[PDB]
């Protein structure tokens, strides 16, 4: 159900919004590889997870980060239910 | 207004940190 147009920037939007953690994380008052593992898996609900945001801002990231994985997935299972 | 709300508060530590 879902076409092709939006899956090409959702797959790229993960990757694009990890990097900022630590590129967030140089002037905060954990390498980029280790910090991008918590997006994609949030998305995923995964059972997978170690490592959160040790800057304040950090998590403010992380957190909008966690109502996108709600909206898609449950939104994405009430198409089908048509 | 993710990144935007993120780089508003981005100086705001700045401000605690310079500070």
């Amino acid at each position: 159900p879902f076409q092709s147009t939006l899956w090409l920037l959702v797959g790229l939007s993960v990757h694009v919004v990890a990097v900022m953690l630590y590129l967030l994380d140089r002037f905060s008052p954990l390498t980029l590889s280790s910090a991008m593992w918590f997006s994609w898996g949030v998305l995923l609900n995964s059972g997978i997870g170690e490592g959160a945001p040790r800057s304040f801002s950090a998590r403010i990231l992380g957190m909008v980060w966690a109502g996108f994985a709600m909206i898609i997935v449950a939104s994405y299972t009430a198409n089908l239910a048509a | 207004a993710a990144m935007a709300l993120s780089l508003i508060t981005f100086i705001s530590e700045h401000l605690f940190y310079w500070q």
